[PDB]
């Protein structure tokens, strides 16, 4: 199987940083790409970045740099290779940036592109008072 | 595909391609082990004590809470930790009473990876260009003489591999009858085949929850102790149903009686003795081995005219399979309360 | 032998209803490329025994759209969806694997 | 109706045979478990144990050794037994019955259950004074 | 030692007595009035016996690492007692003496 | 070449146990079969039992169980692994007990079977006061 846990929702103050956990696991974490979208309520899909774990190369939306940042965690040790942990930290917050946010990964079979999601997060909804 | 108008002998006996595969499963065992730790820093000094139980005088525990130096990742400083082990696995060095592993005394043992399963597959052997592996076909054929209708065949179906040594395992159904197989039957020192048709159903569980608990020995290391033991020290046990063991008996004698005369006692018995997993019978339920009384079913005499069955077991951490004589492998614990199904299906 | 183990034998079903009719092999009924060749059979008493289906799933020519085929390894289920006088009677499977193929014991539709 | 009387001395000196009676109603000494429970002033109780008829007789290990219990067929009652009265012995004394039970929580045949106990009634009690 | 348990009539009141279950256990819950003789109230884990009043719920023991509570609704002046818990726990010996009190005073 | 030596005859008090170890080497002990036989005088050759020293698999003649034990020791070193020892604990003696034993090891040929033996230990007489 094929799992990603997110964090709970957060109430935050204006202003402030935010930091989401996407935990994987079930799969060799080193192979494959974890993406971030958030969708906002009225407005439609919004795409944000994505991250390789290998070496951790990101790469950002335009209209957001400067405010994210993406980190990421691996699993080392023999034994359990599989878990691996990306962290999303986004910064200078506004009230317009309520949402609710979804890690990604791309679809396991060969002939699948790179963007064609299967796997989803439980979403993580993020209230800026 | 099938062949007609032959017959050919076989033989159970004096057949290859067993002798190669016992062989061959050994050979492939030992390479699952060669990656994986060795522990040389673990025998060492042990200061055991008593698990918090209520304790009788007359009966014993079974678990021995341990605890020893050991060394850090870094060389300089060392460290004092503490495990659960069982009574089989600890012997006295000889107020204190401080223990040490058995197997220390003749060889460094093998911790095997906790990534890697020990599950029975299914395995098709087959044939290189240039042979032929032909099966015979007959419904009662006791496995020694000519066959009337052999059928070839490119590989053979599923054939699985447990370990056990009485009541094998998730074995191959009889087709109608129940058969008793054997290779000169007045002889004694061979042993006897019976495959029954009918599978008895086993139950068998531990009903204790454990913890595992990771200790560094040095870098990349990981020795899995047992941790604590959360809820009711219980002993692991295997149930199986009266009615069908007593059809399945019956069953049986019916069968035995066909080459002793009609008029015998048949009776049965408890294992004469040995070392241990041979007056049991062992099994691996999902990683883990047991070794399980079973005086409880061998209790028996037959005239020649809801209820269930518990049978109680032990647990052993390290095995000494095959008897090798540079060998040993630690198991390692595994989490929660275990259990598994199985088909009784044939007995030696 | 590869025997087949017929469930049940006796189905006293009323005329609208459904029947199930299940079968049982002791080995998997795999033919060598991929394709089984199962088979049901009709039989009233007085006439020869004739096929509705042969395969899983495909149906002989001439037999309505009522009855069905289904399973897998060794259980293998006939459905029929609505039952009438013609169904009354004994029915069959049949394998199509390796020879010799066996019949079964005979499943007998009543009312 | 059940209901007890307990009996002592009442003033104690100390190093001596305390002993005690307690008196019965309704029910007689045969039929139930009875049970010895001491107490301090402003204290948890301290349950001295249980005794009954035909080897039922299980003492605390805190005395274990000063201590005998005994029952009365012939006059119906039951009785206590002291040896060397100490200081810390100032406490009120309780006869009482208790109830078994069987608290199984494995398999039976494993010995995996224990029996439990409990006071349903009570005494009166008799402040036991040590003292010169 | 005594636990104030001071508790507005009417309202919910839990007490808690004894050591953080191992195994599974079975408690029994006592009162002591004032100038009298003990009283048992609760006698298995979740049963109280016939002729007691009902509101003195138990917790079950069959949870692993809490403590033995007790609740009681709706308390009154007559159930001015000091209390006392008895715990059987499965793992650890057999308690020659019983906790420590919690006394119960009502508002 | 196959080495068989046993202990030195006893006088023994009746109702005793005695002890046997009958030490073999020259062969890999963990492969052949161990039996004994005893010789009453006036009586024949009479089978007593056998063990396999792979795992102690043991098994008895009728008219002497529960008087009649077993047990084996191993060689467990890397360099000498072909001496063994099988041990007798023969018990409840009776003066018609005083008889000579005798440790045996099968054939070592293939067509050979189970029963027919080629070596034999050097034979301990047993004599019962
Ligand atoms: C193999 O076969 C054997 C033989 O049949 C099986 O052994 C039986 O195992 C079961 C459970 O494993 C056991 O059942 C007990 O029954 C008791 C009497 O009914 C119950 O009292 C008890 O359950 C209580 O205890 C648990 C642990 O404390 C609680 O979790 C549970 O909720 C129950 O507790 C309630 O009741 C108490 C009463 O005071 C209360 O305090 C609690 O708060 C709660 O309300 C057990 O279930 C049988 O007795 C065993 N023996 C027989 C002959 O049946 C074995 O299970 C089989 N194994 C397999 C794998 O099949
Ligand atoms: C005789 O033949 C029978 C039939 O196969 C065997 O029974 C099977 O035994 C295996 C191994 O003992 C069992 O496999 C294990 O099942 C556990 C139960 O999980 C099941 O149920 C959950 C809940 O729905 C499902 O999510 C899951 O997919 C299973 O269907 C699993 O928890 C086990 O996984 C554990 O081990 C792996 C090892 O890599 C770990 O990575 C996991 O994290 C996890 O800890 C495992 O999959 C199987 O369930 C048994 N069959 C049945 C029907 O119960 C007998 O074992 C065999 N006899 C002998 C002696 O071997
Ligand atoms: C096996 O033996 C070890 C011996 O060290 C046990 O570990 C120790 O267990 C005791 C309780 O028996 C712990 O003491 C308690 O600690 C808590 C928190 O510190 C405190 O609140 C208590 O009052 C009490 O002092 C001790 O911490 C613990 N030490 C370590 C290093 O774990 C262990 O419990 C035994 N295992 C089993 C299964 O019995
Ligand atoms: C087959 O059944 C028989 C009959 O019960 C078993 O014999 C019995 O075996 C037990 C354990 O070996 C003996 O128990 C005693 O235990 C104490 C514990 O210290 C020990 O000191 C004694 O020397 C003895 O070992 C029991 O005495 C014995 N029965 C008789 C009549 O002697 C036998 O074990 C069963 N077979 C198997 C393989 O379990
Ligand atoms: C901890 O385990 C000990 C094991 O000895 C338990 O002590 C024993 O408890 C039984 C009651 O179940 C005592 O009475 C015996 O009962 C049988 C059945 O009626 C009776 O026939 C006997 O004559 C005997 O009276 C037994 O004396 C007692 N043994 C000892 C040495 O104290 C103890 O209850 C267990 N405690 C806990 C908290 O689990
Ligand atoms: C710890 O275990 C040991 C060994 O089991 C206990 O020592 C003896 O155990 C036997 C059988 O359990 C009893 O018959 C003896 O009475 C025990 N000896 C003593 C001096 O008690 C030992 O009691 C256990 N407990 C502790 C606290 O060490
Ligand atoms: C772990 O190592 C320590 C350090 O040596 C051991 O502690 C010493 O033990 C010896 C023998 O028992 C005593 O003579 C010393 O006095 C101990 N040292 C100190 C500072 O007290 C310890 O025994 C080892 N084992 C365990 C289980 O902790
Ligand atoms: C297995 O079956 C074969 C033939 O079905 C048996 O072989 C014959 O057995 C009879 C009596 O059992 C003898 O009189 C014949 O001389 C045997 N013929 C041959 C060629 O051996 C064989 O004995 C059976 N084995 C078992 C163990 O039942
Ligand atoms: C064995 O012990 C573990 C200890 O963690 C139990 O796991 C806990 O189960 C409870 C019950 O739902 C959960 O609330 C906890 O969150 C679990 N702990 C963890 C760390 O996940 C487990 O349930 C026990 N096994 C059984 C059969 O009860
Ligand atoms: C072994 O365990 C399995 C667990 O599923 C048992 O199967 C079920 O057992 C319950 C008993 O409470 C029955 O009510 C169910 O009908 C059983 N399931 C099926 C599909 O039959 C099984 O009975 C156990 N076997 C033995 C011998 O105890
Ligand atoms: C296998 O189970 C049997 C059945 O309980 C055990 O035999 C009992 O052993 C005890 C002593 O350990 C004796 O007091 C009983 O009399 C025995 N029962 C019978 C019917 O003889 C046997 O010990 C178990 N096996 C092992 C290795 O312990
Ligand atoms: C043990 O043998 C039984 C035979 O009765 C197997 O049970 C049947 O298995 C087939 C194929 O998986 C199923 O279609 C049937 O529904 C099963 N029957 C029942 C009553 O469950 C069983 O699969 C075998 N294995 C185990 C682990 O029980
Ligand atoms: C190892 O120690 C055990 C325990 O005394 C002993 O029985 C065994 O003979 C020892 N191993 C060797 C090879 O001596």
């Amino acid at each position: 199987q094929v799992q990603l846990v997110q964090s709970g929702a957060v109430i935050k103050t204006p202003g402030s940083s935010v930091k989401i956990s996407c935990r994987a696991s079930g799969y060799n974490f080193r192979d494959y790409s974890i993406h971030w979208v958030r969708l906002i309520p009225d407005k439609g899909f919004e795409w944000i970045g994505w991250i390789k774990p290998l070496w951790g190369a990101v790469s950002y939306a335009r209209q957001l740099q400067g405010r994210v940042s993406m980190t990421r965690q691996l699993s080392q040790d023999p034994d359990d290779p599989d878990w691996g942990v990306a962290y999303m930290e986004f910064s200078g917050l506004t009230p317009a940036d309520t949402a609710e946010y979804f890690c990604v990964r791309r679809g396991s079979c060969d002939y699948c592109g790179d963007f064609p999601w299967q796997y989803w997060c439980q979403g993580t909804v993020v209230v800026v008072s | 595909i099938h062949l007609e108008n032959v017959t050919e002998e076989f033989n159970m006996w004096k057949n290859n391609m067993v002798e190669q595969m016992h062989t061959d499963i050994i050979s492939l065992w030992d390479q699952s082990l060669k990656p994986c730790v060795k522990l040389t820093p673990l025998c060492v000094t042990l200061q055991c004590t008593n698990v918090t139980n209520n304790i009788t005088d007359d009966m014993r525990g079974e678990l021995k809470n341990c605890s020893f130096n050991m060394t850090t990742e870094l060389r300089d400083k060392k460290q004092k930790v503490y495990s659960l082990f069982y009574r089989l696995d600890v012997v006295q060095i000889n107020s204190n009473k401080e223990y040490r592993l058995i197997n220390c005394n003749t060889s460094a043992c093998t911790q095997a990876c906790p990534k890697v399963s020990f599950e029975p597959i299914p395995i098709h052997y087959c044939a290189p260009a240039g042979f032929a592996i032909l099966k015979c076909k007959d419904k009662k054929f006791n496995g020694t003489g000519p066959c009337p209708s052999v059928s070839t065949v490119q590989c053979t179906h599923g054939i699985k591999p447990v370990v056990s040594t009485q009541l094998l395992l998730n074995g191959s159904l009889a087709e109608e009858e129940v058969m008793i197989r054997s290779e000169n039957i007045t002889n004694n020192a061979k042993n006897i085949l019976v495959q029954f048709n009918t599978p008895v159903q086993i139950n068998c569980t531990r009903p204790n929850n454990n913890t595992r608990k990771s200790i560094r020995i040095g870098p990349g290391q990981a020795f899995y102790a047992t941790g604590d033991i959360i809820g009711d020290i219980r002993q692991a046990h295997c149930n199986v149903s009266k009615a069908t063991w007593n059809e399945t008996l019956g069953k049986v004698v019916k069968q035995l009686r066909k080459h002793f005369g009609n008029n015998t006692i048949i009776r049965f018995a408890n294992s004469s003795g040995g070392d241990l997993e041979v007056t049991t019978h062992s099994f691996n339920c999902g990683g883990e081995f047991f070794y399980c009384n079973t005086s409880g079913l061998f209790n028996s005499t037959w005239i020649s005219n809801n209820d269930s069955i518990t049978l109680p077991c032990r647990i052993k951490q390290i095995i000494n399979m095959w008897q090798r004589i540079g060998q040993c492998m630690y198991a390692p614990p595994i989490q929660g309360v275990i259990r598994c199904v199985s088909n009784i299906t044939g007995l030696i | 032998g590869v025997l087949m183990t017929q469930s049940p034998l006796s189905l006293p079903v009323r005329l609208g209803d459904q029947a199930s009719i299940s079968c049982r092999s002791s080995q998997s009924i795999v033919y060598s490329n991929g394709n089984t060749y199962l088979e049901w059979y009709l039989q009233r008493p007085g006439q020869s025994p004739k096929l509705l289906i042969y395969k899983v799933s495909n149906r002989f020519s001439g037999v309505p759209d009522r009855v069905s085929g289904s399973g897998s390894g060794t259980d293998f289920t006939l459905k029929i969806s609505r039952v009438e006088a013609e169904d009354l009677g004994v029915y069959y499977c049949f394998q199509g694997s390796h020879v010799p193929y066996t019949f079964g014991g005979g499943t007998k539709l009543e009312i | 109706q059940v209901h007890l009387q307990e009996s002592g001395p009442g003033l104690v000196k100390p190093s001596e045979t305390l002993s005690l009676t307690c008196n019965v109603s309704g029910t007689l000494v045969r039929d139930n478990y009875w049970s010895w429970i001491r107490q301090p002033l402003g204290k948890q109780p301290e349950w001295i144990g249980y005794v009954h008829d035909s080897g039922d007789t299980n003492y605390n290990p805190s005395l274990k050794s000063r201590v005998h219990l005994s029952l009365d067929k012939s006059k119906n009652l039951v009785s206590l037994r002291l040896t060397g009265v100490t200081a810390a012995d100032s406490a009120i004394y309780y006869c009482a019955t208790t109830k078994h039970g069987r608290r199984i929580y494995g398999v039976v045949a494993f010995k995996e259950w224990f029996t439990y106990f409990y006071m349903d009634v009570w005494g009166k009690g008799t402040s036991v004074t040590v003292s010169s | 030692a005594p636990t104030f348990v001071s508790v507005a009539p009417g309202q919910t009141a839990r007490i808690t007595c004894g050591e953080e279950s191992l195994g599974s256990r079975s408690v029994i819950w006592y009162q002591q009035r004032p100038g009298q003789a003990p009283s048992l109230i609760i006698y298995n884990n979740n049963d109280r016996p016939s002729g007691i009043p009902d509101r003195f719920s138990g917790s079950p023991g069959s949870t692993f690492g809490t403590t033995a509570t007790l609740t009681i609704t709706s308390v009154e002046a007559g159930d001015e007692a000091d209390y006392y818990c008895h715990i059987w726990d499965s793992r650890r010996p057999t308690n020659w003496v019983f906790g420590e009190g919690t006394t119960l005073i009502v508002l």
